[PDB]
């Protein structure tokens, strides 16, 4: 029972880490779209790829 | 008058008193273990249920 408790604790830690990583990746992708390549520094030949 | 029969009767007192104490302790222990085994079986069933849920 203690061994399975340790296994469940490890799996729940992995689940929390994976969900946090997924949310962090989503917000990081949104912020990278918003703050890096949509600004005036975008090359005009990439204006159609963005479209 | 004689030690030799005196310590014979003293160790006889040892024998009878330890036998009486052993009788009482063994019978009380039989009843106590007979109920404690059922209590421990209930605890084992609870542990098995928690293990299945886990």
């Amino acid at each position: 029972n203690e061994r399975l408790e340790a296994i469940l604790s490890r799996e729940q830690n992995l689940l929390e880490e994976t969900r946090k990583l997924c949310m962090n990746l989503k917000t990081n992708n949104k912020k990278r779209l918003t703050e890096k390549l949509i600004q005036k520094d975008l090359h005009p030949v990439l204006n159609k790829a963005m479209e | 008058d004689d030690q030799f029969r005196k310590l014979l009767y003293k160790l006889d007192l040892r024998l009878f008193q330890t036998i009486s104490d052993q009788m009482t302790r063994d019978l009380k222990d039989i009843l106590d273990i007979n109920v404690s085994n059922n209590e421990l079986c209930y605890q084992l069933k609870q542990v098995l249920a928690r293990k299945e849920d886990l």
